[PDB]
């Protein structure tokens, strides 16, 4: 509590876990390489105010 | 009025007067349950004979109730309270006022017994006697030390806690929570003295 009083919590009460639900992503076994792709367009559009 | 004894074979025949008084008080509540009839002489007169085979009788009194308790079992033993089997025989050890084992001979024999009981019942898949739960005030008595010392001993990790309490709560001294075999072993391991 505001780095002042440490809270009343009994010793055993912090040995408990905190469960959570998460999403995650891993490369599956035996894949040799991963690919990533995207496209890019460029326009000469700074010459004049929209 | 004095002691003055020699060839004191019985466990009631040695010691300071305060102990000799305490031993009689204990005998009386435990075996003279009959209501006072001011048989002040006769009622107590028998206590000396009683103790003459003590080193070999006390254990049988304790053994008898292990078996009678067992056949009335309703829960697996590892959630059973120590008290449900032995009926507070431990608390009675507090009627003699001395704390150390070499003088309080009633406590000395009770511990002897419990050590042997654990020794013949090692851990396996199904729970058995020896896994019973003790409360904080009980370990204090068996370990010959005050209660606050047990809390300190827990805090340093010298012994495990078996029941998970709820949050924002506290475990009171009367709650049953340590296994018997854990207390017996710890005492042999690090609580001995010249007493």
């Amino acid at each position: 509590d505001a780095n002042l009083k440490p809270k009343n919590i009994e010793r055993y009460e912090l040995a408990y876990s905190n469960p959570q639900t998460i999403e995650a992503c891993y490369v599956p076994p035996n894949v040799d390489e991963l690919y990533c792709r995207f496209s890019l367009r460029v326009e000469a559009n700074s010459m004049r105010p929209y | 009025y004095g002691c003055s004894f020699e060839s004191s074979n019985p466990l009631l025949a040695i010691g300071s007067l305060s102990a000799r008084f305490g031993a009689l008080y204990w005998y009386q509540q435990r075996y003279l349950s009959d209501h006072e009839a001011v048989r002040d002489d006769r009622a107590l007169t028998k206590a000396i004979g009683h103790f003459t085979a003590w080193p070999d009788a006390f254990w049988r009194e304790l053994q008898q109730m292990v078996d009678d308790a067992l056949v009335r079992q309703t829960k697996p033993l590892n959630h059973t309270d120590f008290v449900d089997v032995f009926g507070s025989v431990v608390a009675d050890c507090r009627q003699i006022p001395m704390r150390n084992t070499g003088q309080n001979f009633i406590l000395k024999n009770l511990i002897g017994f419990l050590t042997d009981l654990v020794a013949r019942h090692p851990q396996c898949r199904v729970a058995n006697v020896g896994d019973l739960l003790l409360s904080a005030v009980d370990a204090a008595t068996l370990l010959s030390t005050s209660v606050e010392q047990v809390r300190r001993l827990h805090h340093e990790g010298f012994l495990p806690l078996s029941i998970r309490p709820a949050s924002r709560n506290t475990v009171s001294p009367h709650r049953a929570v340590f296994h018997l075999r854990h207390v017996v072993e710890l005492r042999q391991a690090r609580m001995q003295s010249h007493h």
